[PDB]
RNA sequence: UGCUUGACGAUCAUAGAGCGUUGGAACCACCUGAUCCCUUCCCGAACUCAGAAGUGAAACGACGCAUCGCCGAUGGUAGUGUGGGGUCUCCCCAUGUGAGAGUAGGUCAUCGUCAAGCUC
RNA sequence: UCCUAAAGAGUAACGGAGGAGUACGAAGGUGCGCUCAGACCGGUCGGAAAUCGGUCGCAGAGUAUAAAGGCAAAAGCGCG
RNA sequence: ACCAAACCGAUGCAAACUCCGAAUACCCAGAAGUGCCGAGCAUGGGAGACACACGGCGGGUGCUAACGUCCGUCGUGAAA
């Protein structure tokens, strides 16, 4: 799935996800977009599941933009291992989403065909996403 | 022969060139050559000494005397007088003050650069110190509730300033990272003389204080900082960092020639 | 130019070390035609004494020689002593101390002024 | 593979801020590569350690080109 | 296009936030050339209709602060990112003679029948919109018409192709750049 | 003029700073009224301990 | 109470980069040959020396011209000290503080001491 | 040496990343002189490149040694 | 009819990235009142402690799970 080709370091902290999304909340390329109104984070497989859902409901044309790129590696210890013997290995990559962030954009399609396609896309994500237009 | 390029008249150009060469010749010393303890010879005026037919220094008309200088003070924009240890002064002054142009030579130079003589503080100086300014906001209390926030009068001044049970004034403090200023000119005058960052920078430079204050008024930051607390005066409640940034930004563009200022003062007092 | 900023690059080391030491500096400015010389107080921006060739008593068309520089270095010492200036440092101003600068410096010593 | 082995925290920083009174040989700044440069009356010793030479009040002013921080002491 | 305003003699964070929930107002400022900036309150409902209007952004809007009337142009809109609604406006006074840079939308009026659409594979992607403008307020470009009915497949539309009518310049062309506007490519 | 303050909260769960500001004002227990000179630095502690005090004028 | 120019400075992009016309009156390099000092990891351009037989443009010197860079408001927003709350991995309220970015637009900087030339 | 470390110091974990248990008789001291990396054009067997000339540069090179902080008074380079 | 440095324009993200940059926290100087009548410092006698627990705000690890574990800062219990 989507991940950096190479990374300066291998593991990263947990951190926190505070604040809104003042940058990334404006539709730039497409005419319609699916922004997130709830905070969370996507695990780099949800992005592929939503992409394959959007790209198979049109099947005629248009253009798709993936604004969110996962770059935060997260760890996961295996089972039957006691705590405190180092740090777990990286299993998957995570994108941190905060309210207002635009996830996908589409153009060259009907104003209602995209609305019912982003309906399919939102069902694959753990976030409450709204429908917004270009301005 | 080549025609000189000058806006001045011919005779004025002759006078200017002649006075310039005469000043360079007869007067070869300035405030630079007088550190503290420097022994120097000074050609006094006709008073107290005899006119001499035989003269040794260039353009010497009177007798010189050897003495020691404590420092130099400024009696003008481009005029300086050296303070001596001898106390006579042909008056009751504690120390003499003679224009440095009268100097003819120096025998020994004191250590260090030229020293600004510290004249004894007057009660006027003590009363008009930098810290003597008003420190905190003073708002009127005409209505019922006690004020707790500093606000502009907002036309309360316009419709009612004569009828009141009493003009109660309450002092309200401000945040520690702000200045309260009642007179901009006085604040910017005591500043640039006493503030550490601006203390010793302007010994050589002369600043247009009035133009600087008008520009500071024109700056929209201080305009936003304006608060109207009295009918006939305007006070400012401005953050320290913003005020210092604005002052640092505007200040270096408001310097003027000391010679031109001295000439303007001479033409003013002559007229 | 190419030469001017190079000599300014060379001079500023000593010109700044003398500022740190707070010593009266004896600067010099050599030319292809005639040499200047200045004595500057210990603040970098105030000239006390200065003897040059372009005065109205030394220009004779022969300026720009080691002998001409000897006269400038001789007649700068009398003006420095007129200011009661001693214990000075000699800033060569990036010029190689071999020729006319050395002659001016030697005439300054011969004129009573001592570094 | 295994990564502990931290250092012992050399106690760097800046002492005697710009409103103080200093003695002849006080330590001004414990530095590590000249964050602040030598002002008027400071020495900049072997390890770029700023120390006073005379008495006065520390300044912390920015001077000259390159935007370098200079720590001068003013006799005031 | 007409809008009434108020003074808003109260600044800060708490005072600005109370307006949005209590009175349902929206702060603003009126800064211009020959006058000082003036803070302004506005109603969210009134701004909503102007925002819903298509060519309202690139048009002179009269503003009634009190009894004061002034020609005001909007060249900024702070907007809440999460829910989505208008925040303080920050609109500009209009002087009778000033360069007055602003932003103008596009339409792409004629794309129903195009060479690359009817002959070759038909896809038209509008890369850029809301093109900037720099012209006096005496003539207001509400929009710029772009025709793509003659552009063939594989060709793209620069900023120099479309024209700016009647004394209207482009800052991006004043710079050393010429951006693409629209493309015609083949569907995947 | 002077202003009277009254302590209306306990000092047994507060910071080490406000507990010192109340003592500097000179209040010993709740429902204790004292008169303080309304100086710019005396009322500065009232601002820090505004929630413990009833400034009744 | 002027203009030109040299030296050292105040302050370091509101002081910078780029785009013409020019200076013979001293400098500015260039130049005759490098003889006499000095110099080349080999060079008379760097460095030095006898000036001016020559030269005013390349070079620099300041002196025009606001595209780029830099400066940057007001306002709002983010953040945050103190106290209290909620649906408590996050946010809100009262109070105080308050960025960064973005947003009309200025500028071919502003000054200190010495020295020289133009008229005489 | 950096982060965690919360804009003074300090601060733990079997927490995330790297190095040292040396070298220099000149790789030190002093005086005097000079720019770096990188792009382009040209130049015979070299060619994207070796050594040379020119411009654009405006430290993006270099530090004896790991990373951090600094270096046009260059802390970098050469000669007596 | 693929690919593609370099440059321009728009557009996002870093604890080990900064052209920037707060609030708080820190130091030094000057003052009024308060301090239960002393608050500080120094020299000595006696000690006890060196298994800590939970709550809020900031973090590491953990699954931004555990009344889980290790830190910075306050409160409570320990000892009301
Ligand atoms: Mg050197
Ligand atoms: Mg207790
Ligand atoms: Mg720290
Ligand atoms: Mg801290
Ligand atoms: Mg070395
Ligand atoms: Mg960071
Ligand atoms: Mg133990
Ligand atoms: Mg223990
Ligand atoms: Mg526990
Ligand atoms: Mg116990």
């Amino acid at each position: 799935m989507l991940q950096p080709k190479r990374t300066k370091f291998r593991k990263q902290m947990t951190g926190h996800n505070r604040g809104l999304a003042h940058r990334g909340s404006k539709v730039s390329f497409g005419e319609y977009a699916l922004k997130a109104t709830s905070r969370g984070r996507l695990t780099a497989r949800q992005i592929e599941s939503a992409r394959r859902a959007l790209t198979r409901h049109v099947k005629r044309g248009g253009k798709i933009w993936i604004r969110v790129f996962p770059d935060k590696p997260v760890t996961k210890k295996p089972l039957e291992v006691r705590m405190g013997k180092g740090k777990g290995g990286v299993e998957y990559w995570v994108a941190q989403i905060q309210p207002g962030k635009v996830l996908y954009e589409i153009e060259g399609v009907s104003e209602e065909l995209a609305r019912e396609a982003f309906a399919l896309a939102a069902a694959k994500l753990p976030l409450a996403t709204s429908f917004v237009k270009r301005t | 022969y080549r025609e000189p390029v000058t806006r001045l008249t011919k005779e004025k150009l002759e006078w200017v060139i002649s006075r310039r060469k005469e000043r360079k010749a007869e007067q070869p010393f300035g405030r630079a050559h007088f550190p503290a303890g420097t022994r120097a010879i000074f050609e006094s005026c006709s008073l107290r000494y005899l006119d001499e037919n035989e003269r040794v220094y260039p353009g010497q008309r009177y007798e010189t005397f050897e003495a020691t200088v404590l420092g130099v003070v400024a009696n003008g924009h481009n005029s300086y007088v050296a303070i001596l240890d001898m106390p006579c002064d042909l008056t009751e002054s504690r120390n003499k003050a003679i224009n440095v142009s009268w100097c003819r030579g120096i025998v020994s130079r004191g250590e260090g650069n030229f020293t600004w003589f510290k004249e004894e503080s007057t009660e006027y100086d003590r009363n008009h110190g930098w810290n003597i300014r008003e420190k905190h906001p003073t708002v009127r209390w005409a209505e019922g509730p006690r004020p707790t926030k500093v606000r502009s009068l907002t036309w309360a001044e316009e419709f009612d300033y004569n009828r009141a049970v009493d003009p109660v004034y309450i002092e309200i403090n401000k945040h520690h990272s702000q200045y309260y200023i009642t007179d901009m000119r006085s604040f910017v005058m005591f500043t640039l003389r006493e503030h550490p960052a601006y203390a010793n920078s302007f010994k050589d430079h002369l600043h247009k204080l009035d133009k600087l204050v008008m520009a500071l008024y024109s700056d929209p930051t201080i305009k936003a900082a304006e608060v109207k607390l009295s009918r006939y005066s305007v006070s400012w409640l401005i953050s320290k960092k913003k005020f210092h940034k604005v002052l640092q930004r505007l200040l270096p563009f408001y310097k003027t020639s000391r010679r031109k200022a001295q000439e303007e003062d001479d033409k003013a007092i002559s007229e | 130019s190419v030469k001017k900023e190079t000599r300014l690059r060379r001079a500023r080391k000593a010109r700044l070390k003398m500022r740190e030491l707070e010593t009266v500096r004896l600067c010099v400015y050599r030319s292809s035609q005639h040499i200047y010389a200045q004595v500057i107080a210990a603040d970098g921006g105030k000239v006390l004494a200065s003897a040059s060739t372009l005065d109205k008593d030394l220009r004779e068309g022969a300026t720009g020689n080691i002998d001409a520089a000897k006269k400038v270095g001789q007649l700068v010492a009398e003006r420095a002593k007129a200011a009661g200036v001693t214990q000075v440092a000699f800033d060569r101003s990036g010029f190689k101390y071999h020729g006319r600068v050395k002659a001016l410096a030697d005439a300054a010593r011969e004129g009573g002024l001592e570094f | 593979t295994r990564n502990g082995r931290d250092s012992e925290s050399k106690r760097l920083g800046v002492k005697l801020f710009g409103g103080q009174a200093v003695k002849a040989g006080n330590i001004l700044v414990r530095q590590r590569g000249t964050k602040f440069h030598a002002g008027y009356g400071v020495g900049l010793g072997k390890d770029h350690t700023l120390f006073a030479k005379v008495d006065g009040v520390v300044k912390f002013e920015t001077k000259g080109a390159f935007g370098r921080k200079y720590v001068s002491i003013v006799a005031a | 296009f007409i809008l009434n305003a108020q003074v808003r003699s109260d600044l800060g964070k708490g005072a600005s936030r109370r307006l949005r929930r209590n009175a349902g107002l929206v702060p603003a400022v009126v800064y211009g050339g020959d006058k000082e900036p003036q803070s302004v309150t506005l109603e969210l409902r009134e701004i909503a209709k102007l925002l819903e209007n298509e060519a309202a952004f690139s048009h002179v809007i009269a503003l009634n602060v009190g009894g004061a009337k002034e020609t005001v142009l909007i060249k900024a809109l702070q907007r809440h990112p999460a829910k989505g609604f208008v925040m303080h406006a920050d609109f500009l006074r209009v002087v009778a003679d000033h360069k007055l840079t602003a932003h103008v939308p596009l339409h792409f009026i004629n794309e129903e029948v195009a060479v690359g659409v009817k002959q070759a594979g038909g896809e038209i992607s509008h890369t850029i919109s809301e093109v900037e403008v720099s012209c006096l307020p005496k003539d207001l470009p509400e929009f710029i018409e772009v025709d793509m009915a003659k552009v063939e497949l594989g060709q793209i539309v620069h900023l120099s192709d479309l024209k700016a009518p009647k004394g209207v310049e482009l800052v991006q062309l004043a710079h050393g750049n010429d951006l693409a506007v629209a493309n015609i490519h083949a569907s995947r | 003029a002077t202003v009277k303050v009254t302590l209306v909260k306990s000092l047994n769960g507060r910071l080490a700073n406000h507990k010192a500001c109340v003592k500097g004002l000179g209040l010993r227990r709740i429902n204790h009224t004292v008169e303080v000179q309304d100086t710019p630095e005396n009322r500065g502690m009232i601002n820090k301990a505004y929630y413990l005090l009833r400034v009744e004028g």
